[PDB]
């Protein structure tokens, strides 16, 4: 931002912008299965309990 | 490598990158979703023994 | 300056230590091109800076297509190279009693 | 397709299917893993059934 006028600074950032958005989706998939996972486990739990 | 000229095949490589690691994601998320349904149906196979 | 150096041997001073001013260089219309690649051309008031390099010489007037980083061209194997990371401006104007 | 001719649009279908893909993909990340909530939901109801 610091460096660049509108037409290529738009550029560079969404370069940065499709990838920074890929890794919070990355993030947020390993999440949503890493807890249907605990769901399991918490379902078995509150069976035994 | 080829016929290309490397001060600027790498544009042509730069999307390369991307579809072929694009792809790769697909690839992690399928075996991601069944893993957890083969663990979910095994730990009912070890209950069921 | 009076007379400057080759494309072949070309002069290079090394410029620290001291308080810019690119916006005179860069109201003044005696330029015939003005291409600041990485560092947008009107921002290079506000960014300061660690070294200086002021890289003078002479060209052929058609081969300023190929002093461009990354192009190649007979100036661009043989004689004066940039990187293709490079950053920085590079300024052409004529030269018909200069 | 209506204002350009065929190379620089190309360019700009590029981008949009990058994203509508993507979007696609988002879309069937978020029906399998609750598909896999329903599937642990089913299988909970038929015992109790």
């Amino acid at each position: 931002l610091s460096r660049l006028d509108k037409v290529e600074a738009e550029v560079q950032i969404d370069r940065l912008i499709t990838g920074r958005l890929q890794s919070l989706q990355t993030y947020v998939t390993q999440q949503l299965i890493r807890a249907a996972e605990i769901r399991a486990s918490a379902n078995l739990a509150a069976t035994k309990m | 490598l080829s016929r290309l000229d490397p001060p600027e095949a790498e544009v042509q490589i730069d999307r390369l990158i991307t579809g072929r690691l694009q792809s790769l994601q697909t690839y992690v998320t399928q075996q991601l979703i069944r893993a957890a349904e083969i663990r979910a149906s095994a730990n009912l196979a070890a209950t069921k023994m | 300056a009076t007379r400057f150096a080759s494309v072949y041997a070309w002069n290079r001073k090394r410029i620290s230590n001291c308080v810019a001013d690119y916006s005179v260089l860069y109201n003044s219309a005696s330029f015939s091109t003005f291409k600041c690649y990485g560092v947008s051309p009107t921002k290079l008031n506000d960014l300061c800076f660690t070294n200086v390099y002021a890289d003078s010489f002479v060209i052929r007037g058609d081969e300023v297509r190929q002093i461009a980083p990354g192009q190649t061209g007979k100036i661009a194997d043989y004689n004066y190279k940039l990187p293709d990371d490079f950053t920085g401006c590079v300024i052409a104007w004529n030269s018909n009693n200069l």
